[PDB]
RNA sequence: CAGCCACCCGAGAUUGAGCAAUAACAGGUCUGUGAUGCCCUUAGAUGUCCGGGGCUGCACGCGCGCUACACUGACUGGCUCAGCGUGUGCCUACCCUACGCCGGCAGGCGCGGGUAACCCGUUGAACCCCAUUCGUGAUGGGGAUCGGGGAUUGCAAUUAUUCCCCAUGAACGAGGAAUUCCCAGUAAGUGCGGGUCAUAAGCUUGCGUUGAUUAAGUCCCUGCCCUUUGUACACACCGCCCGU
RNA sequence: AGGAGUGGAGCCUGCGGCUUAAUUUGACUCAACACGGGAAACCUCACCCGGCCCGGACACGGACAGGAUUGACAGAUUGAUAGCUCUUUCUCGAUUCCGUGGGUGGUGGUGCAUGGCCGUUCUUAGUUGGUGGAGCGAUUUGUCUGGUUAAUUCCGAUAACGA
């Protein structure tokens, strides 16, 4: 049972699946805070103390992510650890907390539910990036 | 009749064992999914193989 | 319609045969 | 240069069965796998090519490194003229056309 | 077979080139527009759309069944599974192919480029296309070579749109002083559930409804049926 | 008015490509073929063929790109991931290979999984860490680290384009002229996959992988287009033309 | 306004030539110079060196059935299977000897004879009828002074209107 909310960034995905408990937080076999970057780890506590520890603290939601390199499977941890607490308050208590919770989110940082629509870009030959193009003499 | 004399040099290694299936062209030949095609009878026969120039 | 003559004269409006061509186009 | 009469009959009779027989020019290959078993060298096809060219009771047809010949009625009355084979031979087959 | 689906796809499109290319080199002479090709349960039916059904069928039915044979050689399909069915076209003055054989064969038979291709005009017009144009280039007069235009109707030149209302036809035509080039492209007309034209229109062209010509009521009144 | 700018809102307020007119160029391609208009006919007519070397070697100048320009760099790297997508073949063992055995090593053995969202693959590289080791060299920031140990169920690795092992070294302190190319997942930072391919990527073609002070402008340069204007040019300034 | 290559170091394709057995077959710029998908160990280069041939269809026409041997075994090869002319011995033969040519074909040259394809002008915003207006006419207007747009994209002006 997941309250079926997800969240992205870059090709990067993360669900987090949702049951009744005590706001224990997990990620994929590890805690919030164990991520290995240890200066991301701001990034990914930047919820739980944005809204404090007890609105974490009834509710059980392991964040499950799939996506490449480091940094951006960060943004989707985060970002769908937030969208699920708002979405669970939305379904299951009322709107008002909800709606306080996302607009705190959404003031600290509009980009904390909507995901970054942003890819790379495709290459186009005679030149190795996007933009970028081959050196020829005049 | 020249089976004493060809043969000599067995040739299953290089560029002289595939050639293009039309016009027996050695150069520039196209092997990806067993095409056997050169560039120029590829693009000749692109549509009619099912390749469709849409990207 | 004389359509081999006029088409002629449209493959050379000043070739060698031009001037034949817009004689026999004349009448 | 020797060129079997042996293996002519046999050429022969299997153009004459259905139309058209495994024709290529490459040397690398010494014998078709239907061409086998029979003593049937590259050579051979090149020289029962160009002798059907001159005589022109087959037409010729090249394409995509194969060749195609139109077997025509002089070339089954010659072929039963030289081969002198009986008169009721024909590839006349009506099933499926 | 067992055979992954990418090959699969890859060699029966190398298949169809082959076969188009045989029977273009084979059956132009007798008004070749096209070809398709069914694929039955171990066996494949090889329906001939062609202007002259007569000309392919031939006296006592022999060329169509010779064909079969032939193709047997070097495709080593198994017997009996292939067999071709030889049908009068569908698309008469629709088909690029047609009218650029026939160009082809105007130019062969001692007619004037020019008046060939004004024919072809007509004849393209007469069926209902919306548009035509004949590139012509070669050596058509001395020996410095030149282009040479027949444009009449509308044409779209750019995007998808060109794909399926325009036929394109490239073909090299046999001279005596050299090969000239002919490109015959049509614009196929628009007729919806027809046999014509797509079933689709111009992405650019929108058509209105003529609306009702109602009377306004001004009174209200009870209609009994 | 057509429109432009700023904003609550909204996933997004300009995604990137494909196609792309009239006319033309003596642009390239006869190195794609009875698709081609001329020479080769008298035993070199190539339709068969090559044992061997050629563009891998040179007083040299040039063009693309890589490895370096530091203690934002390194000296077991110990722990964490995706993306495009390719792969069992009849012209041919000529594939990706999971797992155990042989050795620090290229490689061989077996059972095989995969004809593929069925297996490689949950595609465990680049990276972020460190309560021990580099310290301003010409060197552990580096390569002919000169020469010897290697080898692939397949014609012989010869200035050997394949290769796992063992110090030295040329050189470089941001590269005086002249300047490519760059509008947001853009530049840059790296690795992977195809075309290459019997093994063969500094190339090329796609792919994720980090995220920028910079620009919302202009005609200063280089061009190109348009308008007006002059023309004795029209083969059109590579024009035309005058005189000795 | 900034981020990088060089007359800054080793490597990759093409020119002035290979008097050896040898590039000649593209470019005095964008629009040649990591391009012909060109990373040829030999095979693809015939290019360069005895590079087996009759395997130069012609029934041309004729003597003759032997018209003949594209095989390997030796001073018949100082290059394993090169019988690429040395009267040997061929053991198994009906292919043939040859000039009137796009013929058993040529990666031999004409691309300043060509087609197809592609590159380039040009990915810019340009191009053209019909009817009307002006001019004897070639032509011109429309297709524009402006604003706007990525764009003759639109607005607007307007002898043009509608495409």
């Amino acid at each position: 049972q997941s309250v079926q909310v997800f969240g992205r960034k870059k090709t990067a995905t993360a669900v987090a699946h949702c049951k009744r408990g005590n706001g224990l937080i997990k990620v994929n076999g590890r805690p919030l805070e164990m991520i290995e970057p240890r200066t991301l780890q701001y990034k990914l506590l930047e919820p739980v103390l944005l809204l404090g520890k007890e609105r974490f603290a009834g509710v059980d939601i392991r964040v499950r992510v799939k996506g490449g390199g480091h940094v951006a499977q960060i943004y989707a941890i985060r970002q769908s650890i937030s969208k699920a607490l708002v979405a669970y308050y939305q379904k299951y208590v009322d709107e008002a907390s909800k709606k306080e919770i996302k607009d705190i989110l959404i003031q600290y940082d509009r980009t904390l539910l909507v995901a970054d629509p942003r890819r790379c870009e495709s290459k186009k030959f005679g030149g190795p990036g996007a933009r970028a193009r081959y050196q020829k003499s005049y | 009749g020249h089976q004493q004399l060809y043969w000599s040099h067995p040739r299953k290694f290089g560029q002289g064992s595939r050639s293009c299936r039309v016009c027996s062209n050695r150069h520039g030949l196209i092997r990806k999914y067993g095409l056997n095609m050169c560039r120029q009878c590829f693009r000749q026969y692109a549509k009619d193989i099912g390749f469709i120039k849409l990207d | 319609f004389p359509y081999e003559v006029s088409d002629a004269l449209q493959d050379d409006p000043k070739g060698k045969y031009s001037k034949k061509l817009l004689n026999k186009l004349v009448g | 240069m020797l060129m079997p009469k042996k293996n002519r009959i046999a050429i022969y009779e299997l153009l004459f069965k259905e139309g058209v027989m495994v024709a290529k020019k490459d040397v690398h290959m010494p014998k078709h796998p239907e061409l086998a078993d029979k003593n049937v060298p590259n050579l051979h096809v090149m020289k029962a090519m160009q002798s059907l060219k001159s005589r022109g009771y087959v037409k010729e047809q090249f394409a995509w490194r194969h060749f195609y010949w139109y077997l025509t009625n002089e070339g089954i009355q010659y072929l039963r003229d030289y081969l002198h084979l009986p008169p009721e031979i024909v590839p006349a087959t009506l099933r499926r056309s | 077979v067992q055979i992954s689906k990418k090959r699969k796809f890859v060699a029966d499109g190398i298949f169809k080139a082959e076969l188009n290319e045989f029977l273009t080199r084979e059956l132009a002479e007798d008004g070749y527009s096209g070809v398709e090709v069914r694929v039955t349960p171990t066996r494949t039916e090889i329906i001939i759309l062609a202007t002259r059904t007569q000309n392919v069928l031939g006296e006592k039915g022999r060329r169509i069944r010779e064909l079969t044979a032939v193709v047997q050689k070097r495709f080593g399909f198994p017997e009996g599974s292939v067999e071709l069915y030889a049908e009068k076209v569908a698309t008469r003055g629709l088909c690029a192919i047609a009218q650029a054989e026939s160009l082809r064969y105007k130019l062969l038979g001692g007619l004037a480029v020019r008046r060939a291709c004004y024919g072809v005009l007509r004849f393209i017009m007469e069926s209902g296309a919306k548009g035509c144009e004949v590139v012509v280039s070669g050596k058509l007069r001395g020996q410095r070579a030149k282009s040479m235009k027949f444009v009449d109707g509308l044409m779209i030149h750019s995007g998808d749109p060109v794909n399926y209302y325009v036929d394109t036809a490239v073909r090299h035509v046999l001279l005596r002083q050299g090969v000239l080039g002919i490109k015959v492209k049509i614009m196929l007309p628009w007729d919806p559930t027809g046999k014509i034209g797509p079933k689709k229109p111009l992405p650019d062209h929108v058509s209105i409804v003529e609306p009702k010509d109602e009377i306004l009521p001004t009174t209200p009144i009870s209609e009994q049926k």
